[PDB]
Order: C-alpha cells, then sequence, then structure tokens
C-alpha cells in the first residue's frame, strides 16, 4: 500500500551534520505513526516517533523531527556526531487500523524500509 | 355588459341639495369603474366626478369641495351626493360604466356604457 | 385588518430574528473566546468513535470510515461499528471495514437490549483493539446502546462521539466537538454542524441553506442559553457518565415513529436535559452528509419528524422548568413558531377570501424584502454569494411542509398512500382554487387609478425577480458553479472507479 524510499547518507566525520530524508508514495490517512531506527550486531533501538497530524517524541535536546504534510516527505537532520551514532538507519511505518495505542516495539511496525547508512 | 338607469334630481331653489343614484343589472358590479357626466343645453357632456372599483375618488372644478361620491356594492348601485347647487349647474345627468380603459378618463368615447340620463334643474 | 396584520407579522418576525441573530453572534463570541485560550496540541480528553448505519452505500461508508481516520484527534482510544443485521447483504460493510481498518469483525447471536447481562464484556475482550459488531436486525436504537455499552466498559475514555455511516468528518471536528466538555462541568454534550455536500438538486440546495441558517439561528440561540435539544447525528459528543445514567430510561420507552431506522435522537437530549445538565453547540465542527433529492420523499420525511416533534413538545417544555430563570426560552420559541404557523395560515385565508389585490401585492413585497434580508445576512455570515438562494424555501415550506403539518396533527387527532399524499394533493387542489377564484374575481385592466398600477408593478416586478433568480439558477447548474467543491471531488473519484 504504501512504499518508503530513504535519501541522504554518506561518510561524515565526528564533527559535522547531515540530513536523512524518507520518501513516501500514497495516502497515509495523516494518523500513522512514523518513526526512526538506528541498528540494524544489534537489534533495532527506538529513536524518535510522531504523529503525522502533530506531536514530538525523543529517546535528546540534538534531534528534532520535521514533515512537511504537503509532499509526502520528511525529514530527521542530526546536529553533531559521535562515533556510536554510524550505523544504517531505518524508516518504518505504523498502521492505526489494528489499534491506535502507540507503542515503541519494532514488531508493531509491519512496513519497513530500506537503509542507506 | 351592464345596463344603467336612473332615479333622482327634482326643482330646488339656489342652495339646494340633491342625491341622484344609478342602478346597474350585470355579472360582476364590484369591478367596474363608474363616471358621472352632465349635459348642458348649451355645452356637451363633461366629466365631473367619478368612481373606481378600489374607491379612487376623483372631481374636477370645485367639485371636490362640492359634490361626493360613493359606491355600494352590496346594493349595486352608485351615487353622487350634491351640495350647494347652483343655477348653472341645471343639467341632464348621465352615468357611466367601464371595464377596460387607459389614463384617459375624461372622454366620452372612454366609456363604452351610458344611462338614458335623468333631468336636473336648479331655480 | 390587513394592514394590521401585515405589520404585526413583519415587526414580530424581524423582532424575533433579530434576537436570535444576537444570541447566536454572542454564543459564537464566547466559543472563540474559549477556544483563543487553549493551548496548542490539546489532546487532554479520551473519546471514542461510534459508527452506525443499516443498508448503507458501500462507497458512503468506505468514504466515512476514511474521514475517521483522517481526524488529527490525537486521543482517540477506538472505534466502534454496528450494523442492525447478520445477514448475507448485511456482510458488505463488514466487508467494507475490512479494507479500511482491522478484520475484528464479531457476529453475536444475541442482544444486548434483550440479554440479561448487558455488560459488554460479554461479547468483548479486548479493548486495545477496534471490533465490528453484526447484531441482530432490530432497530437504529438498540445499535446505539451496544456501541454505549462497548464504550462504557473501558474506564479510560470520558466521552463518545456519535456520528452516522455516511457522514464525512473533517480534521478538526472532532477536536471541536470535544473541547468544550472541558471548558464548563456542568456541560455534558455538545452538537456539531452539519452540511449538504449535494446540490445537484433545486431541492437540495434549498434544503442545505435551511439546515445551514437553521444550525446558525435557532441552535444557536438554544446554545447561548445551554438548553440545546438537537444533540446526536451525524455530528455530536456525549459525556460518559450522562449516557451511562441514562442509557436505561432511553432504551426502555416505546419507539413507534419508524421502522428499523429512525433512532430517537431528540429523546436522549431531553432526558440530559430533564436533569438539569447545560447542553452547548459549536459551529466549527463540521458535518457533511446527503439530502433527499425527491419531494415525496422530502415530505414523508418532515412529517415523520412533525410527528416526533408534536409527540414531544410536551417533555420539552417540562423540562425547561429545572433550568429555573434560563428556559423559559423554549417555550417562548415553541409559541413563536406555533403563532408562526397560525398566522400564516390565516393570512393566506383572508388574501383568499377578500382577493384585495392591494393588500396582497403589500404583503407579497413585504415577505420578499425580509426573505431577502435573511438571504443576505445568511450570505454575509458564510461569505458566499449563493445563500441568495433561500429566497426560494418560501414556495417550498408552503407546498410541502404545511401538508406535512396538517397530516402529522391529523394522524393524532383525537390506503398507504391516502395517508402520506392526499392530503398534499387535496392542499393543492385548494391553492388552485383559491388561486383561480381570485384571478377571475380581479379581472380587470384600469390604468387610470394609482393603486391598480402599483399593484400590477409590484406584481410585475415580483414575478420579474423569480424569474431572473430561476434562470440565474439553471445557468449555474451547466456551470457547475452551484455545486459543492467537496461535491466535485466525490463524483470524480466516483467516476475513477
Ligand atoms: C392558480 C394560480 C394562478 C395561483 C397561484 C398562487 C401562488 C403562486 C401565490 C399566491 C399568493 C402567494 C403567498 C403569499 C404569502 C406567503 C407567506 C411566506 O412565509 C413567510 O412569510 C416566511 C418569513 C421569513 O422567514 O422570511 C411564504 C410564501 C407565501 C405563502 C406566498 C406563496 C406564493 C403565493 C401562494
Ligand atoms: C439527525 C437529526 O438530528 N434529525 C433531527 C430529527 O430527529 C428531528 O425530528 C428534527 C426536528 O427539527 O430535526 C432533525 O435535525
Amino acid at each position: 500500500q504504501v512504499q518508503l524510499v530513504e535519501s541522504g547518507g554518506g561518510l561524515v566525520q565526528a564533527g559535522g551534520s547531515l540530513r536523512l530524508a524518507c520518501a513516501a508514495s500514497g495516502r497515509i490517512f495523516s494518523s500513522d505513526t512514523l518513526a526512526w531506527f538506528r541498528r540494524a550486531g544489534k537489534e533495532r533501538e527506538f529513536v524518535a516517533a510522531s504523529r503525522w497530524s502533530g506531536g514530538g517524541t525523543d529517546y535528546k535536546g540534538r534531534f528534532t523531527f520535521s514533515r512537511d504534510n504537503t509532499r509526502n516527505t520528511m525529514c530527521l537532520e542530526m546536529n553533531s556526531l559521535k562515533p556510536e551514532d554510524t550505523a544504517v538507519y531505518y524508516c518504518a511505518l505504523r498502521t492505526a487500523r489494528d489499534s491506535y495505542y502507540y507503542t515503541r516495539n519494532p514488531t508493531g511496525y509491519d512496513y519497513w524500509g530500506q537503509g542507506t547508512q | 355588459q351592464v345596463q344603467l338607469v336612473e332615479s333622482g334630481g327634482g326643482l330646488v331653489q339656489a342652495g339646494g341639495s340633491l342625491k341622484v343614484s344609478c342602478a346597474a343589472s350585470g355579472r360582476a358590479f364590484k369591478t367596474y369603474r363608474m363616471a358621472w357626466f352632465r349635459q348642458a343645453p348649451g355645452k356637451e357632456r363633461e366629466f365631473v366626478s367619478g368612481i373606481s372599483a378600489l374607491e379612487t375618488t376623483y372631481y374636477a372644478d370645485s367639485v371636490k369641495g362640492r359634490f361626493t361620491i360613493s359606491r355600494d356594492n352590496t346594493k349595486n348601485t352608485v351615487s353622487l351626493q350634491m351640495d350647494s347647487l347652483k343655477p348653472e349647474d341645471t343639467a341632464v345627468y348621465y352615468c357611466a360604466a367601464r371595464r377596460y380603459g387607459g389614463t384617459d378618463y375624461t372622454t366620452t368615447g372612454s366609456y363604452d356604457y351610458w344611462g338614458q340620463g335623468t333631468q336636473v334643474t336648479v331655480s | 385588518s390587513a394592514v394590521w396584520g401585515i405589520s404585526v407579522y413583519g415587526v414580530f418576525v424581524l423582532g424575533f430574528y433579530i434576537a436570535q441573530i444576537v444570541f447566536s453572534e454572542f454564543n459564537r463570541m464566547r466559543l472563540s473566546d474559549w477556544i483563543s485560550l487553549r493551548p496548542d496540541n490539546w489532546n487532554a480528553t479520551r473519546v471514542a468513535v461510534i459508527i452506525a448505519g443499516y443498508r448503507e452505500d458501500p462507497f458512503m461508508f468506505k468514504k466515512c470510515l476514511e474521514s475517521v481516520r483522517d481526524s488529527e484527534y490525537g486521543n482517540v482510544a477506538r472505534l466502534i461499528c454496528v450494523i442492525d443485521g447478520d445477514e448475507e447483504e448485511d456482510l458488505k460493510m463488514a466487508e467494507i471495514y475490512k479494507q479500511v481498518y482491522n478484520d475484528n469483525v464479531k457476529k453475536p447471536g444475541v442482544v444486548l437490549c434483550e440479554s440479561e447481562n448487558k455488560n459488554g464484556s460479554t461479547i468483548d475482550s479486548d479493548v486495545s483493539k477496534n471490533i465490528c459488531i453484526l447484531q441482530p436486525h432490530r432497530g437504529k436504537r438498540e445499535s446505539l446502546y451496544t456501541g454505549f455499552q462497548l464504550a462504557s466498559m473501558d474506564p479510560s475514555v470520558h466521552a463518545v462521539v456519535l456520528i452516522d455511516s455516511d457522514t464525512v468528518l473533517e480534521k478538526n471536528a472532532i477536536l471541536e466537538v470535544v473541547y468544550p466538555l472541558s471548558c464548563d462541568p456542568n456541560i455534558k454534550a455538545v452538537a456539531g454542524e452539519c452540511k449538504i455536500w449535494n446540490t445537484d438538486t433545486i431541492l437540495s440546495m434549498l434544503v442545505s441553506w435551511r439546515y445551514f441558517s437553521a444550525f446558525n439561528v435557532e441552535r444557536g440561540a438554544q446554545s447561548l442559553w445551554k438548553t440545546v435539544q438537537c444533540v446526536g447525528g451525524p455530528l455530536g459528543a456525549y459525556t460518559i457518565d450522562i449516557i451511562n445514567e441514562i442509557k436505561d430510561p432511553w432504551i426502555t420507552q416505546t419507539f413507534l415513529g419508524n421502522k428499523c431506522t429512525y433512532g430517537d435522537n431528540r429523546r436522549l437530549t431531553n432526558e440530559v436535559l430533564m436533569r438539569g445538565k447545560k447542553i452547548v453547540y459549536t459551529p466549527f465542527a463540521v458535518g457533511w452528509s446527503d439530502s433527499p433529492t425527491n419531494v415525496m420523499r422530502y415530505i414523508v420525511q418532515q412529517t415523520r419528524w412533525s410527528k416526533s416533534w408534536c409527540r414531544e413538545i410536551w417533555y420539552t417544555l417540562g423540562s425547561a422548568w429545572k433550568h429555573g430563570f434560563s428556559g423559559i426560552y423554549l417555550a417562548f420559541e415553541c409559541m413563536y413558531q406555533i403563532m408562526y404557523f397560525f398566522l400564516v395560515m390565516y393570512l393566506f385565508s383572508y388574501i383568499a377570501i377578500k382577493a384585495d389585490i392591494r393588500a396582497q401585492t403589500a404583503t407579497v413585497l413585504v415577505s420578499t424584502l425580509v426573505t431577502i434580508i435573511k438571504s443576505s445576512y445568511l450570505a454575509l455570515r458564510a461569505k458566499n454569494l449563493k445563500a441568495f438562494y433561500f429566497v426560494l424555501y418560501t414556495y417550498v415550506y408552503f407546498f410541502c411542509m404545511i401538508p406535512a403539518r396538517i397530516t402529522a396533527m391529523f394522524t393524532m387527532f383525537d390506503w398507504l398512500w391516502a395517508k402520506q399524499f392526499l392530503i398534499t394533493y387535496m392542499w393543492w387542489a385548494g391553492v388552485l382554487a383559491a388561486g383561480v377564484y381570485s384571478i377571475v374575481d380581479n379581472w380587470y385592466f384600469d390604468w387610470a387609478d394609482i393603486q391598480y398600477r402599483f399593484a400590477l408593478v409590484g406584481i410585475c416586478s415580483y414575478l420579474v425577480f423569480v424569474s431572473i433568480v430561476l434562470v440565474i439558477y439553471l445557468i449555474g447548474k451547466i456551470t457547475t458553479w452551484n455545486y459543492t467543491p467537496l461535491q466535485k471531488e466525490l463524483i470524480e473519484e466516483r467516476y475513477l472507479h
């Protein structure tokens, strides 16, 4: 139903910044839960999530969540880098058809996108 | 089609009062415009007073403050009150009826119905 | 006597209308002041959406489900869908629901309203997952009780949202209807504004504008004193405590208004009112629903509504004593409408009998003037030039609602079509007879009288005005300017599939 394509990445030194963009093509009903994951040898960990309509949850003070709501495009820029934040980021979507509860468990995110870093 | 008849008049001295009435026979008298005309022996008929279906009163040549016109739909008749008569007012009075007409309400040809007329004299 | 009657009618209607406008404006201003003070992303109140329908168009049901899913409210607990039927034809709506939402569809063999245990835990076990219920076909009222029980079993929720299966909800519609509940603890129900999306019919636009004006003025004035009576479908809110308290009295009442449909919308609000709880209405919440396009269907629907109102007048008048100083406005407006109907009947009879051209012209002129003023106000408030079309509502009102009211009174006074349309046919025949008697009685021409000229000029101007308005409306049909922008999208989407 929905396809997530990720843009941005590359090799960045400890000092600097970069922007990661996740692209979608279709209708997401403006109610689905959108989250990000950092690591692929470790299990995926929660990074940040926010509803399409509004809101925002961290865990930060350094990473912020931004959307567009008109282009079906999203971005999450990262300020400053540390060696252990280098991993293959993933863009995931959670459907609200089953339930409206908000969970950080990656098993609830049925749809996933290929990483870039 | 309405037929007009006259009943009234008399021989009264100057300053007297007379009551002349006209009776019409027809189908719908409530929607007919009535008028009064007088013919002196030395001149032709002229409009003096008339009343429409909507109780509009028209007078000319001092008739505004001299004569009064009224109609009774229930009795199917029209009457013209006359007060402060003068010797020059001696003339035979003709009543007229009309159903369709325009702005002209003074000429004799505007009204398509007429009556036999009653003689009124002032002494 | 005619001059006195028309003057009294004009001044009385104008005064009552001005009072209603002032009340609605004050209510709108206080609601705007309340809204301006709320913080951003306010989702303190937890609400649940309940949808009930029967033999609904799958396209409309899917669009309603999508509109519900498009809501921006971030404190939605669950969605309750109840279908009044468990047959093969009733499964189409369940399949449509499975396409838009989860496949958690339940088909219980019993009805909660007719079961010893009315608790929702008998048919439901998990409260987090959305549930679909296919109850046995009993009626609309039974469907709502099951949704209330399903919402009541979860103590997390604090209010419920009631919508119809054909209602289209905006993104902010849910937030607006539930926001004023927390503003005043005495508020237990909130009404939502309803709009008619389809305006492709002459009757459809008239009823749409009538509904819009009604919501603006009468419901606004009632909300100013917080004594609204029309709260529920197709867009409304209810607190959990009041529905839990009054569910049993609402379902134990005897229902004979209609068969397998037409749930008791006003009776629930009357039950709330008789307990002394204030009820407000908000215009910011916008709902979209269809309207009948058939004159006969509109007539019978209005007749049913009139019978229901004539049944519940006693209850709505008795519910006003608890409010104390307030609540007298209900009796005032009821007397207003009753005297307005009686005055309309008396004026029509008088003009038919006396057949006076002078008075009829003045009456139609003043009626046209006041209707034009009302249409101008509607255009100013809605910021739309199409609100001037309300001037043609007088014809449809006179030809439909009055015979419907007579039929409603006759049915409950002290052959299926005989009791439905024969009265309307007799009323139309009587109107035609009165008109022909009036025209033949005054069949004359006299241009030497100013009053006759004035009457003819007035009636000719009225005919020219109505003719040019009809011509403009006809031109708008081909141009499709009269079409609602939301209607065009629905038409295009329907064309796509
Ligand atoms: C057989 C034919 C030749 C005769 C046809 C008769 C009708 C076309 C006319 C005659 C007199 C008119 C009526 C005169 C007065 C009124 C009251 C009016 O109601 C209000 O005043 C609403 C006030 C507001 O809220 O603005 C509704 C239209 C109505 C019935 C008019 C509708 C059109 C009528 C019936
Ligand atoms: C869906 C809805 O609310 N329908 C009501 C109807 O029950 C009531 O009889 C009528 C009386 O004005 O008003 C309508 O708005």
